[PDB]
């Protein structure tokens, strides 16, 4: 994943299609508990990127409880053209999962929300909680009560 | 004058084309003004290098260096970011005078007959590709 957003152009083409192939091949990952966090993190760290200066120097950033590092763009619209590139495969991976196994994500989800470092930020942006607040939505499915009747 | 003269350097000595002006360097100290003032009635170190002229006129150019000053003081209370160099140069004699050296000349003149090419090469080979982080920075500075 922290190799998507790479500077060059066929480096994160290859990542693509590697990590298409890995995750068709190996379904049971969508639902992991270790991957949501990391590529929520990571779309936090790229939104917090968007506006910070650019004429200031050091674009390099660390991802929090992973040892990494992803450099940036100069130019503004080359980050938001690869920030908005990027938030669609989150979605698609998330309704991915949601249609399976709806409790065990459904779960994860909940216990994300309940660190108390992103309460204090949560005043701001903090695009992570948003896009999981937002993608709890639109994927529900009906309850017992509801789940056999004819239309 | 903000500075404290220490030793000559013995072999730095190289005239130029052209009246006989020659250059030379000095290893000087700069302690500041009032403290210089007060020390010269009694009795943080780099190199500088000293252009001597004989038969020329400097005098325009010290009005031109007023006023790049000026406008440096100017740019840097407003706030802005622009880049210019003020060298200092005192006229002493009739047609005699003291041109200080910027630290590190390089002509363009030289550089174009050592490569007989355009700079960008130049700054190709010297920095790298346009990709670097390096090559940014040298052209934001050249904006500058």
């Amino acid at each position: 994943l922290v190799n998507f957003n790479h500077i060059h152009k066929r480096i994160r083409r290859v990542a693509d299609k590697y990590l298409s192939g890995l995750v068709d091949k190996f379904p049971h990952l969508l639902w992991s508990g270790t991957v949501l966090k990391t590529m929520l993190d990571i779309l936090q760290t790229l939104s917090l990127s968007l506006s910070a200066d650019i004429h200031k120097d050091q674009p390099y950033y660390d991802i929090p409880d992973a040892p990494y590092r992803i450099t940036v763009p100069d130019t503004y619209e080359a980050r938001e053209s690869i920030v908005k590139d990027f938030a669609a495969r989150c979605g698609m991976i998330l309704q991915e999962a949601m249609k399976w196994a709806p409790t065990v994500t459904k779960s994860h989800l909940q216990e994300y929300l309940n660190k108390h470092q992103n309460w204090v930020s949560g005043l701001s942006q903090h695009t992570g909680l948003a896009m999981a607040t937002e993608s709890i939505l639109h994927f529900a499915g009906y309850n017992k009560q509801n789940t056999t009747l004819g239309a | 004058p903000e500075a404290i003269v220490l030793d000559i350097d013995y072999k730095s000595g190289t005239p130029m084309q052209s009246k006989a002006p020659y250059l030379a360097k000095f290893k000087v100290k700069r302690c500041g003004v009032s403290e210089l003032e007060k020390e010269g009635l009694r009795c943080k170190i780099s190199w500088q290098a000293a252009i001597f002229k004989v038969g020329d006129d400097c005098r325009q150019d010290m009005l031109a260096l007023q006023i790049i000053d000026l406008f440096k003081n100017i740019f840097q209370l407003v706030g802005l970011d622009l880049f210019v160099f003020p060298y200092r140069v005192v006229a002493t004699a009739p047609g005699c005078g003291v041109i200080e050296c910027i630290p590190d000349c390089t002509s363009r003149d030289q550089l174009g007959r050592q490569t007989d090419f355009g700079m960008y090469d130049y700054f190709t080979r010297q920095y790298g590709d346009e990709s670097t982080l390096a090559f940014q920075q040298a052209r934001y500075n050249f904006i500058r």
